[PDB]
């Protein structure tokens, strides 16, 4: 349907209730591997529910649009790919591990 | 010599910079014309001095013309008052 | 000022009302010597007016993800002139 | 709020050709500058006729003297604090009456930028920056202003800074 | 990884100062005093590193103060005595620290003046 | 006493485009052409 | 304190008196703080300055014009904080953002006091004490300032 | 103010004042160069027209260099130019003899009166420059005049700096370029072929770091000098060592000085300025000089700088393109003579 | 104490880039004075280069002779293409300047300052 | 005379930074929104990627554009340089700072990788502190001379420089020079020493 | 390739500009601009300089853009000291801010047209910036660098002729910029020469920081003057002109219609400008008025320290960006709280861009880069800083 989303780059795609759902879906998963209680996995997999939750619960997209309050869908998409490679590496950079190392002392105190 | 002196003594190497040139020096030296100003009789103990102006002379200061004995002079206009 | 047919060459030729839109100020420029302006100046402690001294210090800080902020609403085309 | 700005029969076809053949849009153009060799031009006869300016035109430097003829500068310091460019060195003593005045005062006029710092924080209008703006010089000595060349300078412009002085002391 | 080195941190030959203004020149750690005409103390808090003081002449055309070391106008503002011989040491430079001298208490009562 | 605006608004001054669209059509265009053109010819 | 001023009226003056060759008293600056009249008691045993008249007309100084001679004079010009009373010498050469301050050591006398040589440019502009809690406590004597 | 005052570099001061004559020509530029690296003030009288004393502006700080006009023919000129100096510098001389003004009044007559007017003023240093090998009855007219005025300085203002260098090289030269530039013109017409005529040349700065050292050195008063250089080189050898670093061809075809002579004469006959002339073709061909006992460069201060190391400065425009980039090592060697 | 390191870990380990530089601009000045039209000779820059290297021969913590190195290549770089004019590389000749003399009664015999 | 401000903001960017502190413990030492009302996240310096990675692809914080990178110089410190990144959600219409700590001899890693436009930010860093960009291509000397010994904008730095330039007739070619200025410049000692009541 | 560096001298490098190119043939392979050309140390200086005597390095920063750029330092300063600005003076700001839209454009548009060969553009519209210098100069008193937007409001008001003149000039300049419209939106050659040039990807301009009209031209929806709006602009209606092709010639009609949205914004300043002062009333932030400190001691004192010492604003640090006409100029000032800044990032709008060119002139001929620079209308004082 839509002639041109407004961005230059991104290209308007048709079935975009189906690529978003493969991108959803794959991500729902690539969390699981995540440690049980790690924010990201308990954060993004609350997020990509809802969305995955709407992206099938509404069948037109300029409706979906509104209810995933992103941009042109063709957007919504390009980010659910993309938290999808942060949830990739996430996964290796084990974020939800303890603090590396605290800051030395007083590097952190502007009046100095 | 500059109201403030600065003459170069004959020796001083330092008075090329006039030769085929000259010496910017004002002939209006204000020791003199402050000088030539009527010293300012007032009746009161305490005078104003706004510097003959409101916003357009200085800052304003009340001199104490108390004694016949010293004419008040504002600190900024040099101005004597003559109790 | 110029000859009518002169002027007239040039209302035709840029295809605009030019006698209107002159890029030389004739009248149109406000004279000198404005008359002179008069510029606009209790319970008015400095303690109850302090900006400086009213900011401080940085603070430093099952449960629902949370975004920055609400997320932008989109505008919309202008309603006098939506193309151009 | 956002605006779009760059978003077939015969006739327009012939008419899409009409302008890409018988080129008739870069006309539209000749036309366009025809229209101004016929207009006057706005140049104005620079040396006799000087440009217009403001009271409030920031330009040389120069030392009001009190009308009596007592130099108003009181050497506080109050325009070298401030100066940016850091172009004013002025050592002062007691004048021998007494009183308090410069013996030395400065601008390096190659430093200066022309902002008016030193003109509204002089308490006494002492220094102020002139309408001059032909001051051009063939060397750069020329340019390293002393009390003389801005006092006997204020000593010149006098009838032409007070009227400005006035007309907008009330917006200052 | 976390490879072990066994000296200050000379970083001497990365700060790109002219070897006669690394080498001949001594910073004076110390606290600023309080300025005698005043009686805020809010400027004798902070450790400063000054260095020394060269040759500050004449120039000959206009009689300004002319002067060529470079590192003249510097002073750097610490925290601690601590912070202040690290930074010099870090740079190279040589330096003269000077313990503070807070005022002790002097005891002052309002009374003691109406004795007899 | 201080600039402002004249009582009553300044007025309306117009900010968008006015490049008039005008001229010959096409068909007209090319039939003077090619008239100018045969008489050329003859 | 505050931004503005509320004071309409007439303000008053004293009359600048001699107290030496060392120290110039605008008195008109004064602020009644009274620190000058117990230096001159305390530190100097010099009880020559004192307060004179009430009310507002209160005057800080010495009733007869004798000059204030002694040793520790130059230090009221310190501990005056108002700028009354200051020194003649260094009357008007500078003003104290631009003086670069040194801190060195009194050589005209063998208490060895703590000094602050304040440079402007090259030249020394005046010489002011800085606190030695056991050789000079703030104090420098009139000779090497 | 004789005391310097400031950390060496402009901006300071070496508290020497300096009136430098010819200071608009091939010597004095270097000269104000250093006299003014030196911080010292220089009042260069000049008769030329500022357009070209603009080159001399920027070797110099804020009011170090002062200039005036200055006529020969008039003095007052001279006068007033060393009114307030201490030093005096000569480098008056010119190779032509102009329609104004003879070999008798650049190298005597003026030197005299600049002379004579430094004496008059108080001036303690009249730096004055004579050529080597330049004394009477030296079969040359410049060479015999110059060494005529030698005197005439040295009796008027006695205690007096006289330096009498050898050939100057260095760029904008013209000992190196008079023999380079005779590329233009057939072959080098050189006479003996160029041999049993043996130079030693000297770099302009050599020099002018010497006339600097000796204004400010106390010994050097009433001291004569000689600016030798290092290597004394025979004609042919230079020439040929001034082509190949030239990079065209030579040819070293001989021909006698009396003939020369003759060349020359219409050469100088040029009314701007003579590419060569009678006087210049004989100081080159027939003039040799072997110092003797001269306080030298070294003595001064000075090591004297090898023509083997700065001929590119001078010669590399000299090249065509394709052989401009042509590195040193690349340049023909050169040898040297003791003769 | 430890201390990340920089690009290596031990001192030997780096010098092996500190030598990997050496010849990088020995195998440059060559290049250099013919591109650059510079006068002064191979040998004598080549010596320059030298000094340089050596200038900076007594630092013992890798992670400065790892960061000397960066800054040394990068100055490659520039040398290499003539992003750098005549005027920047002759500047390591100190050509106008006038060395300063260092013997006591040398600079006690001119200037104040040590 | 004081700011008008929304409370709104100060709340719900704070409840960022705490989701932000949540998701990434690791790299994360302070964070805290001031009361201009912005939020900074300090992170270890081994946390420039990922941290700056999560913000630019996370659909609940989408920071897209790199702001600006800067280091500010606290000698004192003992990690004297402090980068900070400042970054902008066109999405949520809100922008985060994220600072973290470098010494002069240990170097943090680029971010060219996560935004593109700090490729020329990091080589100004570089040429005007000294901090070193690990795996970041054509680090070189964006502002300086070509020439230039020394990292300018350092707090050690003379603000003049110790070579200047002239143009010297007898080796016609510009010249560098050691330092000499005809004015030094005078430092004003303006600070007062009577502190404000916070 | 061959390397033939756009000229440092150059008649059309902007001043300053070397961009190194590689030549394959004709086409340009690769550019590697070398900026630094005037780098005069902005930040380093205004570190040792007090808050009111810094407000000069700023409108010495994007000199096309006067006012505008002070409006940030001015913004910037003001948080952090927790004040506003009086109601006129905001106004004032915004009256000011459009009008130097408007010449940052012209000077845009007309110079890029020069670059690309026409030539009347420039001088049409360059007399009709000397028109608006004259108002400039007329409430400051230089036509330039005026520091006019000072901490705490403008430094002066508005001559009693001001608006009446600048309504005059907003009434005809319309019609000055379809004339230049005429001249180059339907060329053959300018189109040629600028359409589907330079094309930025919606997403790479975002990556890239270019944060501009270069944003909107690719048609993401930002402006700051809109999404994070500043003074008083929340108050005058305006409409962003987007772009859709994000190219050269959409990015020349977004400048055009900016200039015309501005005066959109304009006509509401004058027609809604409040009567008041200003400069906040705090004599603790502002100087106190000619007349004040002359008679009253606490004005004295306050007009000597503010000048001699300064505003000593709490310590902080505060990132602030307004939108400049070039695009997003911001200043992270970092402060103790000591009178004179510690730190002054300015984020100038042009260090993005100019990284950009490399990738935007990619498959582009010697005088298309021309034109990518020009669509940049990058000014090196900005990028040197
Ligand atoms: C049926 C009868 C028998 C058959 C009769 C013959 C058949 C019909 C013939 C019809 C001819 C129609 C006109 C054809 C000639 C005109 C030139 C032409 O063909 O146009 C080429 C070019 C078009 O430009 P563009 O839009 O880029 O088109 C290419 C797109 N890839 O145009 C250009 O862009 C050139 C622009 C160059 C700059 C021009 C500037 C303006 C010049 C104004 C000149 C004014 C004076 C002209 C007259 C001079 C007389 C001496
Ligand atoms: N290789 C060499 O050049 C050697 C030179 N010398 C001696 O050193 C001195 C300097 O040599 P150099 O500088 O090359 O000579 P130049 O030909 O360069 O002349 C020197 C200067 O004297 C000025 N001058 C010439 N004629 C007159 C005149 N009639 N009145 C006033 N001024 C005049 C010239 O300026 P203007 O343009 O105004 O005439 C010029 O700047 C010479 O006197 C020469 O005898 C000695 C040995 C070798
Ligand atoms: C005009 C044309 C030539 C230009 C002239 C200069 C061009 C060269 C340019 O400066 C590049 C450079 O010098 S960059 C080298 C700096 N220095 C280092 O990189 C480390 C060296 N020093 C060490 O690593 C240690 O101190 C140690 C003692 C262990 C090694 O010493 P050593 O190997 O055993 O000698
Ligand atoms: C916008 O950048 C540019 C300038 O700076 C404002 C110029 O001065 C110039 C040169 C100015 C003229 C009038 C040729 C050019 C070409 C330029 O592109
Ligand atoms: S000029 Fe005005 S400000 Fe500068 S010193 Fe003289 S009086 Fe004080
Ligand atoms: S104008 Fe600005 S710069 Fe020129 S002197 Fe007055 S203050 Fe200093
Ligand atoms: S100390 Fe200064 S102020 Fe206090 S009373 Fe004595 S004089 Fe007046
Ligand atoms: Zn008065």
């Amino acid at each position: 349907l839509k002639k041109t989303t407004g961005l230059v780059g991104l290209a308007v795609c048709d079935t975009p209730h189906e690529r978003l759902t493969i991108l959803y879906t794959k991500t729902l998963d690539i969390l699981k591997h995540f440690p049980k209680h790690a924010a990201y996995r308990k954060y993004t997999e609350q997020i990509t529910n809802e969305k995955l939750d709407m992206v099938k619960a509404e069948p037109d997209v300029k409706k979906l649009e509104a209810l995933l309050q992103g941009g042109e869908v063709e957007e919504v998409i390009l980010q659910a790919e993309k938290e999808l490679s942060l949830a990739r590496k996430m996964l290796k950079w084990k974020p939800w591990e303890p603090l590396v190392e605290e800051p030395p002392a007083n590097q952190w105190k502007w009046p100095i | 010599i500059t109201h403030t002196g600065q003459v170069y003594d004959e020796k001083d190497y330092r008075r090329v910079r006039f030769v085929d040139r000259q010496k910017e020096v004002n002939e209006n030296f204000a020791i003199d014309l402050i000088a030539q100003q009527p010293v300012n009789e007032v009746e009161h103990r305490i005078i104003a001095c706004d510097g003959g102006g409101g916003a357009l002379g200085h800052p304003k200061v009340y001199i104490n013309l108390d004694k016949e004995t010293k004419t008040g002079t504002c600190g900024y206009c040099g101005l004597q008052f003559k109790q | 000022s110029a000859t009518r047919v002169i002027q007239k060459l040039r209302n035709w030729a840029s295809g605009q009302d030019l006698q209107a839109k002159l890029q030389l100020r004739y009248q149109e420029i406000a004279k000198r010597t404005q008359p002179p302006p008069k510029l606009p100046v209790s319970n008015n402690y400095y303690c109850t007016r302090d900006g400086r001294r009213e900011v401080v210090p940085p603070s430093i800080i099952e449960k629902k993800a949370v975004t920055p902020a609400p997320p932008m609403k989109r505008w919309e085309l202008s309603k006098d002139q939506p193309y151009l | 709020t956002y605006k779009y700005v760059n978003k077939v029969d015969m006739k327009s076809a012939t008419d899409n050709a009409a302008r890409i053949l018988m080129w008739t849009e870069l006309i539209r153009g000749l036309g366009m500058t025809l229209s101004y060799l016929f207009r006057e031009p706005a140049t104005i006869n620079y040396p006799f006729e000087k440009g217009p300016l403001s009271p409030r035109f920031r330009g040389e430097h120069a030392l009001r003297r009190y009308p009596s003829g007592e130099e108003r500068c009181i050497a506080c310091k109050l325009c070298e604090a401030i100066c940016p460019a850091q172009a004013i060195t002025i050592e002062a003593e007691p004048r021998a009456d007494g009183s308090r005045r410069t013996t030395r005062y400065d601008i390096d006029m190659t430093k200066c930028i022309y902002c008016g710092f030193c003109q509204e924080a002089c308490p006494v209008d002492a220094i102020v920056e002139g309408p001059n703006f032909e001051f051009s010089t063939e060397t750069h000595e020329e340019l390293l202003y002393n009390k003389e060349k801005l006092l006997n300078n204020g000593d010149k412009w006098e009838a032409e800074i007070a009227a400005n002085i006035q007309a907008d002391y009330l917006y200052r | 990884q976390l490879i072990t080195v066994d000296e200050k941190l000379d970083i001497t030959t990365l700060t790109g100062v002219p070897e006669e203004h690394i080498k001949t020149r001594k910073v004076r750690i110390f606290v600023p005093a309080r300025n005698n005409m005043q009686s805020g103390v809010n400027n004798t808090k902070k450790w400063k590193m000054e260095f020394d003081t060269r040759e500050r002449w004449e120039n000959p055309l206009m009689g300004w103060a002319s002067t060529a070391d470079p590192l003249s106008n510097m002073v750097l503002t610490f925290s601690a005595k601590e912070d202040a011989i690290a930074f010099a040491e870090k740079n190279g430079w040589s330096y003269d620290v000077e313990e503070k001298k807070v005022p002790k208490p002097k005891s002052k009562s309002y009374g003691a003046n109406f004795s007899w | 006493k201080q600039d402002m605006p004249p009582p009553g608004g300044y007025g309306p001054i117009d900010y968008k485009r006015n490049l008039p669209r005008r001229g010959l059509s096409g068909y007209s265009m090319f039939a003077v052409g090619i008239g100018a053109l045969i008489f050329g010819y003859w | 304190g505050s931004d503005r001023s509320r004071f309409l009226e007439g303000k008053r003056a004293v009359e600048d008196k001699n107290i030496g060759p060392l120290v110039k008293t605008i008195m008109t600056r004064c602020i009644q703080c009274t620190r000058c009249i117990r230096f001159a008691s305390e530190i100097a045993g010099v009880d020559d300055l004192g307060t004179t008249g009430r009310g507002n007309d209160m005057q800080v100084g010495t009733y007869i014009e004798k000059m204030f001679m002694s040793e520790l004079s130059g230090n009221v010009i310190d501990i005056c904080p108002v700028g009354a009373l200051t020194s003649k010498p260094y009357a008007f050469t500078a003003r104290p953002w631009e003086t670069r301050k040194t801190e060195s050591i009194d050589v005209m006398d063998a208490v060895g006091s703590n000094i602050v040589v304040s440079t402007r440019t090259g030249e020394v502009m005046r010489i002011l004490p800085r606190m030695h809690e056991d050789i000079n406590e703030e104090w420098i004597s009139d000779k090497t300032r | 103010a004789v005391i310097p005052h400031g950390k060496g570099g402009r901006s300071s001061v070496s508290g020497v004042v300096a009136t430098v004559f010819g200071a608009t020509g091939f010597l004095g530029r270097y000269v104000v160069n250093h006299l003014g690296r030196m911080g010292s003030q220089v009042i260069i009288p000049y008769r030329c027209d500022v357009y070209d004393i603009m080159h001399l502006r920027l070797m110099g700080d804020l009011g170090q260099l002062t200039f005036l006009e200055w006529d020969a023919r008039d003095k007052d000129s001279i006068r007033k130019a060393v009114q307030h100096s201490n030093v005096v510098i000569n480098l008056i001389g010119r190779e032509w003899e102009t329609r104004n003004f003879d070999f008798e009044d650049v190298f005597v007559n003026i030197p005299r009166a600049i002379a004579q007017a430094s004496k008059e003023a108080g001036v303690e240093r009249f730096i004055h420059v004579s050529h080597l090998n330049a004394s009477m009855k030296s079969s040359s007219k410049s060479l015999r005049s110059k060494a005529v005025g030698e005197k005439e300085v040295r009796s008027v203002f006695p205690e007096a700096i006289i330096i009498r260098p050898s050939d100057i090289f260095g760029r904008e030269d013209r000992f190196l370029n008079h023999f380079a530039n005779y590329r233009w013109f057939l072959a080098v017409p050189l006479v003996s072929l160029g041999f049993k005529t043996v130079k030693q040349p000297v770099y302009v700065a050599d020099v002018s770091k010497g006339i600097v050292n000796a204004t400010k050195d106390p010994d050097a008063v009433g001291k004569t000098f000689a600016f030798t250089g290092p290597n004394r080189y025979l004609l042919f050898h230079l020439v040929k060592y001034i082509f190949g670093m030239t990079h065209r061809t030579f040819i070293p075809y001989p021909l006698p000085l009396f003939v020369y002579s003759w060349i020359g004469k219409l050469f100088g006959l040029s009314p701007f300025e003579p590419w060569t002339t009678k006087d210049k073709v004989e100081r080159i061909h027939i003039s040799d000089v072997m110092p003797t006992d001269l306080p030298g460069l070294e003595d001064l201060g000075v090591q004297p700088t090898p023509l083997e190391l700065k001929s590119i400065e001078v010669l590399r425009r000299h090249r065509t393109y394709r052989w401009l980039s042509s590195e040193i090592e690349e340049t023909k060697p050169a040898k040297t003579v003791n003769y | 104490t430890s201390v990340k390191p920089i690009f290596s870990r031990d001192l030997n380990e780096a010098k092996r880039r500190v030598r990997e530089l050496y010849r990088a601009w020995y195998r440059e000045v060559p290049n250099t004075v013919h591109l650059m039209q510079l006068d002064i000779t191979v040998k004598q820059g080549r010596d320059k280069v030298r000094e340089m290297f050596m200038k900076n021969a007594h630092v013992t913590d890798p992670r400065v002779v790892d960061l000397l190195v960066i800054k040394g290549k990068m100055e490659l770089q520039e040398t290499i293409k003539v992003w750098k004019q005549r005027t920047h590389v002759m500047r390591f000749f100190h050509e106008t300047e006038t060395p300063r003399p260092k013997d006591f009664l040398s600079k006690f015999y001119m200037g104040h300052d040590p | 005379t004081v700011r008008p401000r929304s409370d709104v903001t100060h709340k719900q960017l704070s409840a960022f930074g705490e989701y932000v502190a949540e998701i990434l413990p690791k790299y994360v030492q302070q964070v805290q929104v001031s009361c201009l009302d912005e939020l900074e996240i300090c992170i270890h310096p081994d946390g420039v990627i990922p941290t700056l990675t999560f913000l630019r692809d996370h659909t609940n914080a989408q920071f897209k554009s790199l702001a600006d990178l800067t280091a500010v110089d606290v000698p004192t410190r003992q990690n004297r340089f402090e980068i900070v990144y400042n970054l902008l959600s066109l999405r949520f219409n809100s922008r985060i700072r994220v600072k973290t700590y470098a010494d002069e001899l240990t170097p943090i890693d680029s971010i060219v990788s996560v935004h593109i436009a700090a490729n020329w930010y990091e080589r100004e860093v570089w040429d005007m502190f000294g901090v070193f960009f690990f795996n970041h291509p054509d680090l070189r000397r964006i502002l300086t001379d070509y020439g230039f010994e020394g990292h300018p904008f350092r707090k050690d730095f003379p603000l003049t420089g110790y070579v200047e330039l002239r143009y010297d007739d007898e080796v016609k070619r510009v010249v560098a020079e050691p330092v000499e200025l005809a004015q030094e410049f005078r430092k004003f000692d303006l600070n007062s020493p009577w502190e404000a009541f916070p | 390739n061959m390397t033939l560096n756009f000229g440092p001298q150059h008649p059309a490098a902007h001043g300053v500009l070397r961009l190194v190119l590689e030549l394959s043939g004709e086409m340009v392979r690769k550019c590697d601009p070398h900026i630094g050309l005037l780098h005069r140390g902005t930040e380093k200086l205004i570190e040792y300089k007090t808050y009111l005597q810094a407000l000069p390095y700023f409108d010495r920063l994007d000199y096309v853009s006067m006012m505008c750029n002070e409006q940030a330092y001015s913004i910037a300063v003001e948080k952090l000291l927790n004040i506003q600005p009086p109601p006129r003076a905001q106004w004032i700001r915004v009256l000011f801010g459009e009008i130097t839209r408007i010449l940052n454009h012209i000077m845009a548009v007309t110079t890029h047209a020069l670059d690309i060969g026409a030539m009347t553009p420039f001088f049409w519209m360059f007399e009709e910036r000397e028109k608006m210098f004259e108002f400039y100069e007329r409430v400051s008193g230089a036509r330039m660098h005026a520091a006019y937007i000072r901490p705490g409001g403008v430094h002066q008001d508005l001559p009693l002729g001001l608006l009446d003149d600048i309504y005059e000039f907003s009434k005809n300049f319309s019609l000055r910029i379809d004339e230049v419209e005429e001249m180059l939106t339907n060329n053959r050659i300018w189109r040629n020469r600028t359409v589907d040039i330079g094309v930025v990807t919606a997403e790479d301009a975002l990556n890239y920081g270019f944060s501009g009209v270069m944003l909107r031209g690719s048609g993401i929806q930002w402006d700051l003057r809109k999404t994070q709006p500043y003074d008083v602009y929340d108050q005058v209606e305006f409409d962003v002109p987007i772009g859709s092709r994000g190219d050269c010639y959409d990015r020349y009609l977004c400048r055009v219609e900016e200039m015309r949205q501005s005066l959109r914004i304009i006509e509401q300043c004058l027609n809604k400008m409040p009567p008041g002062e200003i400069k906040v009333d705090d004599a603790k932030v502002s100087p106190p008025k000619r007349a004040e400190m002359k008679t009253s001691m606490e004005s004295l004192i306050h007009h000597f320290k503010l000048y001699t010492e300064g505003y000593q604003v709490p310590p902080g640090a505060t990132y602030t960006a307004i939108e400049a006409p070039k695009g997003e100029f911001g200043v992270y000032l970092v402060s103790d709280g000591s009178s004179r800044p510690y730190r002054c990032k300015i984020k100038a709008p042009g260090f993005a861009h100019l990284a950009g060119l490399d990738k935007m002139s990619k498959g582009h001929m010697l005088a298309d880069v021309v034109a990518i620079i020009g669509t940049q209308d990058i000014v090196f004082g900005e990028i040197d800083r």
